[PDB]
Protein backbone atom coordinates (compact mmCIF):
# COMPACT_ATOMS: atom_id res chain seq x y z
CA UNK A 1 0.00 0.00 0.00
CA UNK A 2 1.08 4.01 0.23
CA UNK A 3 4.66 4.73 1.02
CA UNK A 4 5.17 8.37 1.82
CA UNK A 5 7.57 10.83 1.08
CA UNK A 6 10.13 12.19 3.20
CA UNK A 7 9.71 15.53 1.87
CA UNK A 8 6.23 15.83 3.31
CA UNK A 9 6.94 14.63 6.53
CA UNK A 10 7.13 17.76 9.00
CA UNK A 11 9.94 20.00 9.42
CA UNK B 1 10.99 18.54 12.87
CA UNK B 2 10.76 15.17 11.69
CA UNK B 3 13.06 15.91 8.66
CA UNK B 4 15.35 17.52 10.62
CA UNK B 5 15.82 14.00 12.96
CA UNK B 6 16.37 12.01 9.76
CA UNK B 7 19.16 14.48 8.17
CA UNK B 8 20.37 14.27 11.73
CA UNK B 9 20.64 10.67 12.10
CA UNK B 10 22.24 10.42 9.20
CA UNK B 11 25.10 12.86 9.23
CA UNK B 12 26.01 11.88 13.00
CA UNK B 13 26.19 7.96 11.96
CA UNK B 14 28.31 9.14 9.20
CA UNK B 15 30.32 10.55 11.56
CA UNK B 16 30.48 8.17 14.61
CA UNK B 17 31.33 5.44 12.16
CA UNK B 18 33.89 6.72 10.02
CA UNK B 19 31.93 7.07 6.43
CA UNK B 20 32.48 10.89 6.89
CA UNK B 21 36.35 11.59 7.77
CA UNK B 22 36.56 14.62 10.17
CA UNK B 23 39.55 16.44 12.06
CA UNK B 24 39.89 15.32 15.95
CA UNK B 25 38.73 19.05 16.34
CA UNK B 26 35.46 18.64 14.44
CA UNK B 27 34.80 15.43 16.14
CA UNK B 28 34.80 17.21 19.39
CA UNK B 29 32.52 19.73 18.21
CA UNK B 30 29.97 17.42 16.92
CA UNK B 31 30.27 15.59 20.26
CA UNK B 32 29.73 18.87 22.20
CA UNK B 33 26.26 19.08 19.51
CA UNK B 34 25.69 16.01 20.61
CA UNK B 35 25.58 16.47 24.10
CA UNK B 36 23.35 19.06 24.41
CA UNK B 37 21.20 17.42 22.43
CA UNK B 38 21.33 14.34 24.42
CA UNK B 39 21.61 15.47 27.67
CA UNK B 40 20.56 19.52 27.28
CA UNK B 41 22.76 22.47 28.49
CA UNK B 42 25.76 21.44 30.39
CA UNK B 43 25.78 21.05 33.91
CA UNK B 44 28.63 21.02 36.08
CA UNK B 45 27.87 18.93 38.72
CA UNK B 46 26.10 16.61 37.10
CA UNK B 47 28.58 16.42 33.49
CA UNK B 48 31.69 15.46 35.12
CA UNK B 49 35.07 13.61 34.03
CA UNK B 50 33.89 10.02 33.21
CA UNK B 51 30.37 10.82 32.73
CA UNK B 52 30.57 10.29 28.66
CA UNK B 53 31.49 6.76 27.36
CA UNK B 54 33.67 8.43 24.46
CA UNK B 55 33.03 5.61 22.11
CA UNK B 56 29.46 6.96 21.68
CA UNK B 57 30.61 10.19 20.97
CA UNK B 58 33.69 10.00 18.91
CA UNK B 59 34.90 8.06 15.56
CA UNK B 60 36.78 4.99 16.69
CA UNK B 61 40.18 6.20 15.76
CA UNK B 62 39.43 9.32 18.09
CA UNK B 63 38.24 7.54 21.24
CA UNK B 64 42.12 6.97 22.89
CA UNK B 65 42.70 10.94 22.58
CA UNK B 66 41.52 11.90 26.06
CA UNK B 67 39.45 14.56 24.18
CA UNK B 68 36.61 14.66 26.62
CA UNK B 69 37.37 17.69 27.82
CA UNK B 70 37.18 19.31 24.65
CA UNK B 71 33.94 18.09 23.97
CA UNK B 72 32.94 19.76 27.73
CA UNK B 73 34.26 22.45 26.37
CA UNK B 74 31.85 22.73 22.85
CA UNK B 75 28.92 21.17 25.01
CA UNK B 76 29.65 24.08 27.44
CA UNK B 77 29.98 26.90 24.45
CA UNK B 78 26.49 25.47 23.28
CA UNK B 79 24.98 27.84 26.22
CA UNK B 80 21.10 27.19 26.41
CA UNK B 81 20.90 25.85 22.78
CA UNK B 82 17.46 23.95 21.87
CA UNK B 83 17.84 20.31 20.90
CA UNK B 84 16.61 21.54 17.55
CA UNK B 85 18.92 24.04 17.25
CA UNK B 86 21.73 22.27 18.24
CA UNK B 87 20.52 19.15 15.53
CA UNK B 88 20.37 22.02 13.03
CA UNK B 89 23.96 23.33 13.81
CA UNK B 90 25.17 19.82 13.45
CA UNK B 91 23.74 18.95 10.17
CA UNK B 92 25.01 22.50 8.65
CA UNK B 93 28.62 21.97 10.20
CA UNK B 94 28.45 18.57 8.46
CA UNK B 95 27.93 19.73 5.58
CA UNK B 96 30.47 22.68 5.44
CA UNK B 97 33.44 20.39 5.41
CA UNK B 98 35.24 19.57 2.11
CA UNK B 99 34.71 15.75 3.42
CA UNK B 100 31.37 15.92 3.14
CA UNK B 101 29.78 13.64 0.33
CA UNK B 102 33.24 12.47 -0.72
CA UNK B 103 33.11 8.68 -1.70
CA UNK B 104 36.78 7.81 0.25
CA UNK B 105 39.26 4.74 -0.54
CA UNK B 106 41.26 3.66 2.02
CA UNK B 107 44.74 3.38 0.06
CA UNK B 108 48.75 3.12 0.69
CA UNK B 109 50.89 5.50 -0.99
CA UNK B 110 54.98 4.09 -1.76
CA UNK B 111 56.82 7.37 -1.36
CA UNK B 112 60.56 7.81 -0.06
CA UNK B 113 61.96 8.66 3.18
CA UNK B 114 61.00 4.70 3.79
CA UNK B 115 60.15 1.49 2.42
CA UNK B 116 56.84 1.35 4.18
CA UNK B 117 53.68 2.50 3.05
CA UNK B 118 51.50 5.20 3.97
CA UNK B 119 48.12 4.93 4.39
CA UNK B 120 46.03 7.81 2.86
CA UNK B 121 42.47 8.86 2.39
CA UNK B 122 40.89 9.58 -1.66
CA UNK B 123 38.29 10.64 -2.10
CA UNK B 124 36.08 10.54 -5.43
CA UNK B 125 33.41 13.13 -6.26
CA UNK B 126 31.39 13.97 -9.38
CA UNK B 127 34.28 16.37 -10.53
CA UNK B 128 37.72 16.03 -8.81
CA UNK B 129 39.92 13.17 -7.05
CA UNK B 130 41.48 14.62 -4.05
CA UNK B 131 44.48 13.07 -1.46
CA UNK B 132 43.47 13.30 2.36
CA UNK B 133 45.48 12.83 5.30
CA UNK B 134 44.37 9.71 7.06
CA UNK B 135 44.76 11.37 10.22
CA UNK B 136 44.82 15.37 9.79
CA UNK B 137 42.11 14.89 7.22
CA UNK B 138 43.54 17.26 5.48
CA UNK B 139 43.64 17.63 1.48
CA UNK B 140 47.15 17.48 0.46
CA UNK B 141 46.37 17.64 -3.21
CA UNK B 142 42.92 17.49 -5.27
CA UNK B 143 42.62 17.06 -9.04
CA UNK B 144 39.98 17.99 -11.44
CA UNK B 145 38.35 14.78 -13.17
CA UNK B 146 39.35 16.88 -16.36
CA UNK B 147 42.76 16.49 -16.26
CA UNK B 148 42.63 13.07 -15.95
CA UNK B 149 44.35 11.27 -19.10
CA UNK B 150 43.97 7.89 -18.44
CA UNK B 151 43.84 5.44 -15.26
CA UNK B 152 44.40 1.48 -14.62
CA UNK B 153 43.17 -0.59 -12.73
CA UNK B 154 44.66 -3.40 -10.87
CA UNK B 155 43.71 -5.85 -8.20
CA UNK B 156 46.10 -4.82 -6.41
CA UNK B 157 46.52 -0.97 -6.90
CA UNK B 158 45.06 1.38 -8.80
CA UNK B 159 47.14 4.43 -11.46
CA UNK B 160 45.92 8.08 -12.09
CA UNK B 161 47.83 9.53 -15.33
CA UNK B 162 47.03 13.07 -15.21
CA UNK B 163 49.44 13.22 -18.70
CA UNK B 164 49.89 17.49 -18.87
CA UNK B 165 49.30 18.59 -15.71
CA UNK B 166 52.11 17.14 -13.52
CA UNK B 167 54.95 14.70 -13.89
CA UNK B 168 54.76 11.55 -13.19
CA UNK B 169 51.35 9.64 -12.12
CA UNK B 170 49.63 8.74 -9.18
CA UNK B 171 49.81 4.69 -7.79
CA UNK B 172 48.30 3.58 -4.77
CA UNK B 173 48.07 -0.21 -3.00
CA UNK B 174 44.03 -1.42 -2.95
CA UNK B 175 41.74 -4.14 -3.64
CA UNK B 176 39.03 -1.75 -4.68
CA UNK B 177 41.01 -0.72 -7.89
CA UNK B 178 38.11 -1.41 -9.70
CA UNK B 179 35.56 0.24 -7.24
CA UNK B 180 37.18 3.52 -7.33
CA UNK B 181 38.19 3.52 -11.53
CA UNK B 182 34.39 2.15 -12.18
CA UNK B 183 33.60 5.33 -9.98
CA UNK B 184 35.96 7.47 -12.31
CA UNK B 185 34.70 6.60 -15.58
CA UNK B 186 30.80 7.14 -14.54
CA UNK B 187 31.78 10.67 -13.50
CA UNK B 188 33.79 11.33 -16.55
CA UNK B 189 30.82 10.39 -18.76
CA UNK B 190 28.33 12.44 -17.32
CA UNK B 191 30.22 15.74 -17.46
CA UNK B 192 30.59 15.80 -21.59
Amino acid sequence: SWVYSPLHYSA
Amino acid sequence: PVQLNLLYVQARDDILNGSHPVSFDKACEFAGFQCQIQFGPHNEQKHKAGFLDLKDFLPKEYVKQKGERKIFQAHKNCGQMSEIEAKVRYVKLARSLKTYGVSFFLVKEKMKGKNKLVPRLLGITKECVMRVDEKTKEVIQEWSLTNIKRWAASPKSFTLDFGDYQDGYYSVQTTEGEQIAQLIAGYIDIIL
